[PDB]
């Protein structure tokens, strides 16, 4: 690629969530963007279905 | 969201190499206290954007926990070993949730990645380390909205060199 | 398929108690060479049918194993330990899939069965044992149709008594 | 609100290393003396790339 | 001590058939609260008695658990599978010790036990159930004195019969 | 070289959780009825800081 | 042999502060195809010199396996999670076993190590990561003679930085 | 302490283990030396009762 100059920066996603926790049902979407070669992210997550959640957010975290 | 890792030591990227298609990955993360979270996730690239599909199923949490008591504290960072089987790659951790008042709970993650692409067209990388810094940055609300940054590094053992020249 | 046991030995029945309102159940089985297999089920009575709604994440086969070569050969019984747990029930079993060369491919289930009725409505079980017969009775069609028979008896360990009152 | 004799339906979607795939049943069994038997047809992705036998418990 | 058991239906006997030599047996026992037990014993006939020894080394008891703060209650009955692998007998069994609070406290055993005769001197048993009801009859002393009760037996999944001729 | 009654002796040494401990034991039974009993005492060790039921499966 | 780790970023260093006394250690590992290797340690000083007694239950490993087979190749580095409970620390870790000609066979550690000085003589460390790099330098014989080599680091994630000044 | 120069640069130790891996008993006795400090050690293992292992000496490199 030549150098750093030819590589995307940043690069947006987005995410639809969708489950079951111990009986209790979900359902989230979430947008984001993150630089691809500096390896760091951040995103918004919302809950649209099924909240407050009942249960701790964090067990979510690497799955969104 | 595997596309977001920095590389190091010329570790071939198994995520960035199988655009455009994209990839999957599944995982099972038990918990030492007894819960399990399986999920399935789809990743895709849609003109510039990628798209990330996620289906849930957790049980076993029991009521007196941290998770269900809504009383989780922080992620410590962790960090996965990620190597070649069956032609696609494993990968496993040991995550440990900093609990309010200083007890750890611990987890331990199993996920397989699958390209979309065959293994054929790919650059296997070898036995590695993926670090993960998750931090839970806002509560906005709740319950309902969330904030979370992440930072990941592959790379090999540095601190600990081998005095035979392996990785 | 919860509904269909018999209970000797006055052990009262979770399930059957549960309707009209139904109840459901929340499992993940490991097996022994890395495979996840979790599922999700509700069951409903609409009218004179009992309906079940399910769904199943599985991850983690390894590619070369019984399993996703599909050379397993059938299930042996097996016995459930059922107890009520968090004010509902929880039961574990492990499963032994007798497979080619003499093999025994083993897993552990871990299961909540959650009735919709509150738990002030019923009267739960003490400890106690469900055995499980399951059985294909035929391959109809390969990969495509199967026909599948189960028989279930919860009782205590009557083979091997107390003396000291216990059931 | 039980009988005997009692028939039933079932539904099921699923992943399994990656492969979707959706069956029925129908079945019919006798709740009190413990016995039952049903038919699992695979209407979406098959034929099932796994053995059946890891679905038994879930039908 | 598995010379005492009661086997029905024709199953063999892999630890009667054992002597005068004997037979060994090696187990972990996996706690869900995080403690393990492993043990390596020997079984021997010396004249008219049979001869124990028992090494046992234990750990990652929970400081605050029921085992570690001496405030266990009692095991219920448990059903192992008993089934030949590697030309010896592997065993594994859920085990699940009723706590104050209404708790259960389960483990897990894997067991392999190996007849000092050759495999080919041996009948060896098709996959069975061995029931075990394990009783302390009284706490003598304190921490120093125990009196306990076992009865055993091997047998097939009677309740459950199969529709195939299966055992 | 079994019979309807037999005797049993034992010997256990281990260590839980740092706790170094010793036993001996002497027991009875009907092998072929399949029931026995035993006592065990803590000849080193005692009391026992942990409960004796995880020791069960090891007399 | 824990006396042997380099410290950074002012990680307290909790083997070296249990001198004279010393230490002891306890570990059950789990291995993905079955085998259990349970071991208690002394540490203690004589002199000028340390001294180790160790005692080992290792059971369950299949007779076609790398292990038995004596097939098991080399260790990779692994990283250790470190922190405290119960007034005293716990260790987990993921190993892999690089076989001959590729595939990795995992495993996972679980530890106390538990000092010989009373929990308020010690300065206890945070949660944090020790690198073990090991290395079976000569195989002098068989079967009889090895030489083992290790490097250790006690270190914080530094790849993969906070940002909000977490360790 | 000051600075490096007053610190232990190397320490000696010795082994001895003992065991029964699926059935099979051993004895070992080991000696070596290690710099405290820069975390680095190594040592030799003897195999005294049970030799030559019949499984992998890989299981006991945690334990030595
Ligand atoms: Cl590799
Ligand atoms: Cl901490």
């Amino acid at each position: 690629h030549g150098s750093a100059s030819f590589l995307k920066k940043t690069m947006p996603f987005k995410t639809t969530i969708e489950g079951t926790v111990n009986g209790h049902y979900f359902k989230c979407t979430g947008k984001g963007e993150g630089n691809p070669f500096e390896g760091t992210q951040e995103m918004k997550i919302e809950v649209i279905e099924g909240g407050p959640l009942p249960f701790a957010f964090h067990i979510l975290s690497t799955s969104c | 969201s595997k596309t977001f890792i920095k590389y190091v030591s010329g570790i071939p990227d198994y995520f960035k190499q199988s655009f455009p298609e994209g990839f999957t990955w599944e995982r099972t993360t038990t918990y030492e206290d007894g819960g399990f979270l399986t999920a399935h996730q789809d990743t895709s690239l849609d003109g510039d954007c990628l798209v990330y599909k996620v289906k849930i199923l957790g049980n076993n949490f029991p009521a007196d926990g941290p998770v269900m008591q809504n009383k989780a504290g922080r992620w410590e960072p962790s960090t996965e070993i990620v190597y070649e089987v069956d032609g696609v790659l494993r990968g496993q951790s040991l995550m440990a949730l900093k609990c309010p008042g200083g007890r750890h709970l611990t987890c331990h993650l199993h996920t397989t990645y699958r390209s979309k692409k065959p293994a054929s067209a790919l650059k296997m990388p070898g036995f590695h380390f993926e670090d993960h810094r998750i931090e839970i940055m806002e509560e906005v609300e709740k319950g309902k909205c969330y904030k979370q940054y992440e930072a990941a590094v592959g790379r090999y053992c540095d601190a600990a060199p081998s005095k035979l020249g392996h990785n």
